[PDB]
């Protein structure tokens, strides 16, 4: 089965080697970060 | 303002005369500048 920690930010496992194979892949496979969207942006007004 | 504040009758209040220019420009990104004047 599954445990993580969010003090360390880390998945724990409980389980096989399989499980340490497979879960190890998905340790890598749900890293990821995405990237900025700019999900604010600071316009200058010309006229207005 | 160049001028000179002078009193008025209303009781009495301190109102300006002279030469004044009040202005709030806002500058188009470049060259033309807008003036709320």
């Amino acid at each position: 089965k599954f445990v993580a920690d969010e003090r360390t930010n880390s998945i724990l496992i409980s389980g096989d080697p399989k499980v340490r194979e497979r879960l190890k892949r998905l340790i890598k496979q749900l890293d990821v970060e995405m990237a900025a969207k700019g999900n604010n942006r600071v316009v200058y007004l010309k006229y207005a | 303002i160049v001028g000179e504040e002078v009193p008025v009758i209303t009781t009495v209040d301190r109102k300006e005369v002279g030469i004044k220019l009040k202005v709030v420009p806002q500058i188009n990104e470049g060259n033309s500048v807008q003036l709320n004047i």
